[PDB]
């Protein structure tokens, strides 16, 4: 009889692994991941 | 530091040091035969038996588990749970 | 319920004493006690055994003033000797 | 046959000579029964939320969260400044501060007087 | 304070006092045979009034027994090197890696160990196979609303594994 809300229980706690197992720390686009490791480690 | 352990060797050692203790009989002493129900010896000497196994194998067993050994097969069960005695 | 728990907790066989005196035989009383009082009790409920802890003779006074009475009652008391010592004698 | 083992703030009284574990009443065993019921239900829900294969995060322990919110920021409500609170506050704050103030004025006045004498041992005292 | 029973009985309490006194007499007494002598003397002291059933005199004797235990106990008890307080006391808890992990590896290093990971896959399928229906129904049907104990019943009903076995079957070797 009381809800006060309409939103979902959010979010799904997506660990960035299990989908790109060679990835570095940040987002899943595998070209710019190599570009980022490149630009910081040079 | 390399002690090897196995099932039937430690069954032999438990059965052996029960055979060595005197006031039981060596005749009707099966692998799975009871302590209180059939041999008839009381609680106090049973805990002296538990003391003997602790003084042999190098680890105390607790009083929460000391109620419920009652036959040598269940003793070999609990010790094989302690040292993880399988391959 | 509380009377049930009191009955079960105290009226128990090792703390009760069947005493008789007079023109009777200890054979006959042992016989009749075996015929009747056997199977009475002997095992506490949840291992709830009552036990005498020692008590403290504090030493103090209470006066209850009530002047609408013809006489006055006074008691004065000191320490307990117990039972065992010959100080009782 | 013993001096009966007084406890302290630190020397905890072990479970043997309580002697409160002797005069067992009805509500003692009723309390132990309900206490086992509480521990039973809490381990039941714990082992339910502990063996789930779909479980990803932590088991999300509510009592540790509750104690954290207790010790951290629920100190201040409630609080009224009483006699005890204010007196212990003005003691523990201002007291040692004014103590160190007096000892530093003491040492500094001694030092200024001794170097105003002219005979400070400044034979070489360079790194000031 | 124990899993199954809500409390310990008095026979249990007398028995634990026996084991403690016997252990500290081991720790007290070197050369092991004069130990054996004193241990049978202690067992004789418990034979002196073993056959009495005055429960209130029994607990009176138990209180005086706790006093006479605490009078002459030993300072550093000889505790075994896996006991609480012992010389090891989970020595290799360093080397006890949990088994929910090991699957956050790399597929090259996963392909270095083929057969163990294939058998681990069929273990995990065994887990997820019979997790929901049998285990959850046996835990929401056979217990009472208040569970009132902690020993869970085995899966005597039809088929698969007894309930809630993952982190208890899958514990490490205690000496890796």
């Amino acid at each position: 009889p009381t809800l006060r809300w309409q939103e979902d229980p959010e979010p799904e706690d997506e660990n960035l692994y299990e989908k790109n197992p060679d990835s570095h720390g940040y987002d899943k686009d595998p070209a710019v991941d190599v570009w980022n490791m490149r630009v910081v480690f040079f | 530091d390399a002690p090897p352990l196995t099932l039937e060797g430690i069954k032999d050692r438990v059965l052996y040091v029960l055979k060595l203790y005197d006031k039981i009989d060596p005749e009707k002493l099966s692998v799975n035969s009871h302590f209180m129900k059939d041999l008839g010896l009381d609680s106090l000497d049973q805990v002296e038996i538990i003391m003997a196994m602790e003084d042999e194998f190098g680890f105390e067993i607790p009083d929460i588990d000391a109620e419920k050994l009652m036959c040598p097969q269940e003793i070999v069960d609990y010790i094989a749970d302690k040292k993880d005695v399988y391959e | 319920a509380d009377l049930t728990e009191y009955l079960s907790r105290h009226y128990k066989a090792p703390r009760m004493v069947l005493a008789a005196a007079g023109g009777l035989e200890h054979r006959q009383l042992l016989d009749l006690a075996q015929k009747h009082f056997s199977g009475l009790s002997g095992t506490y409920d949840e291992d709830a055994v009552p036990t005498l802890t020692p008590c403290r003779f504090t030493g103090s006074e209470i006066r209850h003033r009530e002047d609408g009475l013809p006489l006055a009652h006074v008691a004065i008391a000191v320490e307990g000797p117990g039972w065992a010592n010959p100080d009782n004698v | 046959s013993f001096p009966k083992y007084e406890p302290s703030r630190l020397a905890s009284l072990p479970t043997t000579l309580d002697p409160a574990e002797y005069d067992i009443s009805s509500e003692t065993r009723k309390a132990q029964a309900e206490r086992l019921a509480i521990r039973s239900r809490l381990k039941r829900e714990y082992q339910l939320q502990y063996n789930d294969p779909s479980r990803r995060g932590v088991v999300e322990d509510p009592a540790l969260i509750r104690w954290t919110c207790a010790r951290s920021a629920n100190v201040y409500p409630n609080f009224r400044p009483n006699t005890k609170t204010s007196l212990l506050g003005a003691l523990f704050g201002i007291g040692p501060l004014i103590f160190w103030y007096y000892v530093f004025k003491t040492d500094r006045d001694r030092k200024e007087k001794l170097i105003q004498e002219g005979k400070l041992d400044r034979t070489f005292n360079i790194s000031y | 304070f124990l899993p199954s029973a809500a409390y310990l009985t008095h026979q249990q309490k007398v028995l634990q006092l026996y084991k403690r006194a016997l252990r500290h007499l081991e720790s007290r007494c070197v050369h092991r045979d004069k130990y054996r002598y004193f241990a049978c003397l202690l067992r004789a002291r418990f034979d002196e009034h073993k056959n009495e059933k005055d429960m209130v005199k029994a607990t009176q004797l138990l209180r005086e027994a706790e006093k006479e235990f605490w009078h002459g106990q030993h300072p550093q008890p000889y505790i075994f090197p896996e006991s609480p307080g012992g010389t090891s006391y989970e020595r290799y808890e360093c080397y006890k890696v949990p088994e929910w992990c090991l699957d956050d590896w790399h597929p090259s290093e996963k392909a270095m160990y083929p057969d163990y990971f294939a058998k681990r896959e069929q273990w995990k399928k065994l887990r997820r196979e019979s997790w929901e229906r049998e285990v959850k129904q046996l835990q929401e049907e056979t217990p009472v609303g208040g569970p009132r104990t902690e020993a869970l019943p085995p899966a005597r009903k039809q088929g698969d594994l007894p309930p809630l076995w993952w982190h208890i079957v899958t514990r490490p070797r205690e000496r890796p």
